[PDB]
């Protein structure tokens, strides 16, 4: 009952890398797809597989090649990565073929980028700002803020905990990140998160604060030769105690 | 060529309706789709038409002109959670699905109570960053980004306190610079005459 | 429910001895589908003997016709030879010019 | 221009002897086969020359991948029937598609399946709904008809695409299928006066026996239309003569707009 699966989330590769994403889908479906989506256009359709035992070329078929290795699964596959190809992947299923009026069920995507030099791989900094008394006494309540900063690729996943478990409610996190250097193709990027709470629940001295930033990046393949640390993937976070 | 064309982006208020249009340019046509997408989220289907007219879905609606080669989706008592990206989708004659590039909709909240104010946030004993909040602000103004290469500034942000049903704007402006005072971090932007500055 | 064919054999022109015509043998209205069809010259399959797709009717049923080159003698006589699932043994149907 | 029609068929067929494919797809615009597509060659193919001279090798591979997932959902779908059923053996599931557009402008559009070469399953485009001729029928029709937008699609498909490719396959096609070829007529005995005619084209004919000036459809035998092999095609009629009295036979042919008569001495 999972739908349509799609692994990975996120990927780093250097030009020339090979790479292949999973797709499954347990809906009995007859036909998928692989999408790429990129910036100021429509989907674009790599291959298709009309049904188990056959695909072909969809639109932008260069680069690429998939393999339908049963009726659940359609992976796709990039031989020797390219910078243009990095995009977001999207996998796609329907009932029946491309012919009727049956819609389109996707995956979560996979996102993408194809560098020349892991060089400009970066995790962020990750740091806590605790609430401004004048906030507290003019508005009783309290915005903390946190701030992932200096990353490169926009691979990250930022979450709040409170009292040790996530919480969603009063948060509120940049829904795209800022280019530090806007000029710049590969600018580092930051990303801000605010986490607002009454002033009662601030100024209780048993609650804590944290931020965490989940980082995808290199793994132990990747080839490193810099004199700072490899960046592998990795979690980075900050955090903040209640003030009576 | 086969063409589909919608605008790149509406902005709305939070309650009133919304109307996204969407024209095509095919080799035949098989049925019209509309999806939602979220931020960072898969595409959901949402509609399809294939005949004339209009049809109703919740909140939502659909029309199609096969003679005017138009549809649009009609989005009625606009909530925050409709901020999204909305794709329309034609079937040509083979069946084959042309998409057009998406429309970002943007909500503005309805602000109650505003209460412009420029706050300094603590120091972080691990940073050597100063971090400024721009808050609880009037939809209609907007934050322009920095124009000192050393200040960051963030777009606005919708922020929601569900216990308190209490929504607000924010946006955030930090440096490392030692001319940096919140009093002149947002400089740049139009901001309300009544902005409160807490004093240094 | 099936459908016996029915089997109807003629030139594609008036024929005349001494000149080259085409044997036709038209088999249409049955199913299912699977049908043998033979042309006979003198009780002899004919060996050159070419034939249409499998053709479709729109009440279900399936059609083809068999044909071969020949030309007509007052002495030789033509036939064709017929087996469906719906026949017993083989049906033959001379050609009767 | 006269009428013509584009239609399509699926066969399938559930337990078929060895080398027999278990698909076929054939697509016709009027008595002309236009295209193939069989499970064991897995492609569709031009059935006429003037469809492969005018439409470009990217229809034909879309199309060939389409047919590769229809000949799945064909088997499917009929063993679903045979289960329903309860049937064993081989048994067969067809459907057939397709427009006509009159001589006077007007339209049709059809849809239609049957179970052992007999109705099962009949679209009403203007109702929006299925006939359905038994239970297992009526099980099948339940499920379609819940799905409200594939009827609505297949009305759109049958009054509005499906016209507009029998007009690009009619100008495909113009040479053969506009054309009119003349019947050659004669008359003998054999009793019985034999009216025979053939050459013509297209195959729409009328041939009737007319007695004192008088039509009496009783007392004629109609001979098929049939093709002749070259393109063209044959037909006759047939009446027996009353040697007990003197009447006045005469033949009369109809074929695209004229009209012949041929009088028996
Ligand atoms: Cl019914
Ligand atoms: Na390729």
């Amino acid at each position: 009952n999972a739908g349509v699966t799609q692994t990975p989330k996120f990927q780093v590769l250097k030009t020339g890398q090979s790479m292949t994403l999973q797709c499954a889908q347990d809906m009995n479906h007859n036909s998928m797809y692989w999408y790429r989506q990129d910036p100021g256009m429509g989907l674009r359709l790599i291959y298709y597989s009309a049904s188990e035992g056959t695909t072909d070329k969809g639109e932008v078929p260069n680069g690429y090649n998939v393999s339908r290795l049963n009726k659940r699964e359609f992976s796709l596959r990039l031989e020797s990565a390219a910078p243009s190809q990095t995009s977001v992947y999207f996998c796609a299923s329907s009932v029946w073929t491309g012919e009727g009026s049956g819609e389109l069920f996707f995956g979560e995507g996979s996102r993408l980028t194809v560098l020349e030099d892991l060089k400009n791989v970066f995790p962020p900094e990750v740091a806590v700002f605790e609430p401004s008394e004048a906030e507290i006494s003019h508005t009783q309540k309290a915005t903390l803020v946190c701030l992932a900063t200096g990353f490169y690729p926009d691979h990250v996943e930022l979450s709040w905990w409170v009292n040790g478990k996530e919480v969603h409610s009063g948060v509120c996190t940049d829904p795209q990140p800022l280019k530090e250097q806007p000029a710049l193709n590969d600018s580092r990027y930051a990303l801000s998160s605010r986490l607002r709470v009454s002033a009662t629940f601030w100024q209780n001295p048993r609650n804590h604060f944290r931020c965490q930033v989940q980082f995808y990046g290199l793994s132990e393949n990747d080839e490193w030769t810099q004199d700072r640390a490899k960046p592998v993937t990795q979690i980075v976070s900050a955090e903040a105690w209640g003030r009576a | 060529g086969q063409n589909i064309d919608q605008p790149t982006e509406m902005t709305a208020t939070e309650g009133a309706i919304v109307q996204i249009n969407c024209t095509y340019q095919t080799s035949g046509f098989n049925g019209l789709f509309w999806y939602q997408q979220h931020a960072g989220e898969a595409p959901t289907f949402l509609s399809y038409n294939v005949l004339d007219g209009l049809e109703e879905k919740g909140r939502f609606s659909s029309f199609l002109s096969r003679s005017k080669g138009y549809s649009y989706l009609l989005l009625k008592e606009l909530q925050m959670k409709d901020s999204a990206s909305y794709l329309c989708a034609v079937k040509d004659s083979n069946y084959q699905l042309i998409w057009g590039a998406g429309t970002k909709l943007i909500i503005k909240p309805d602000i109650q109570n505003p209460d412009p104010a420029v706050y300094q946030l603590r120091d972080s004993k691990s940073s050597d960053k100063s971090v400024c909040l721009f808050t609880d602000f009037d939809s209609q103004t907007n934050v322009s980004q920095s124009k000192d290469s050393d200040v960051y500034i963030t777009d606005k942000c919708v922020l929601d306190m569900r216990s308190m049903d209490f929504k607000s704007n924010s946006a955030v402006a930090w440096s490392n610079k030692s001319d940096f005072a919140c009093a002149n971090a947002f400089n740049n932007s139009i901001i309300p005459e009544d902005t409160f500055f807490p004093s240094p | 429910i099936q459908r016996t064919p029915k089997i109807q054999v003629y030139s594609r022109h008036p024929a005349e001895n001494g000149k080259s015509n085409f044997l036709n043998c038209y088999v249409s209205g049955f199913h299912p589908s699977d049908i043998e069809v033979d042309l006979l010259k003198n009780g002899e399959r004919i060996e050159k003997v070419e034939h249409s797709d499998l053709s479709f009717s729109k009440d279900w049923s399936f059609y083809l016709l068999y044909y071969t080159e020949f030309t007509p003698t007052e002495k030789d006589e033509y036939a064709c030879r017929v087996n469906h699932v719906t026949l017993s043994q083989p049906k033959i149907v001379k050609w009767d010019r | 221009m006269r009428t013509h029609s584009l239609r399509y068929f699926r066969l399938g067929v559930s337990d078929p002897i060895h080398g027999v494919p278990e698909f076929i797809s054939v697509g016709y615009v009027d008595s002309h086969p236009i295209t193939t597509y069989d499970s064991v060659t897995r492609q569709k193919e031009p059935r006429a020359p003037w469809m492969a001279e005018n439409l470009a090798p990217d229809h034909w591979e879309r199309y060939t991948q389409l047919l590769r997932g229809w000949q799945q959902m064909f088997k499917v779908e009929l063993k679903r029937l045979q289960r329903h059923y309860n049937h064993s053996g081989s048994h067969t599931y067809q459907r057939m598609i397709g427009c006509e557009l009159l001589e006077d402008g007007s339209t049709t559009g059809f849809l239609q399946y049957a179970y052992d070469g007999q109705d099962f399953l009949i679209f009403n485009k203007d109702t929006l709904s299925w006939l359905a001729v038994d239970n297992v029928a009526h099980t099948i029709k339940q499920a379609w008809e819940a799905n409200q937008h594939e009827l609505l699609y297949q009305k759109n498909w049958l009054e509005e695409e499906c016209i507009a490719w029998l007009k690009r396959f009619l100008e495909y096609g113009k040479d053969t299928l506009q054309r009119t070829e003349p019947p050659l007529v004669r008359v003998n005995r054999k009793t019985a006066l034999f009216c025979k005619a053939h050459g013509f084209y297209p195959p729409e004919i009328y041939m009737t026996w007319m007695k004192n000036g008088e039509e009496i459809v009783q007392e004629i035998d109609y001979g098929d239309i049939l093709p002749s092999g070259d393109g063209t095609y044959q037909a006759w009629a047939s009446i027996e003569l009353d040697p007990q009295s003197s009447n006045l036979y005469s033949c009369h042919v109809e074929h695209s707009g004229v009209h012949m008569v041929l009088q028996v001495p």
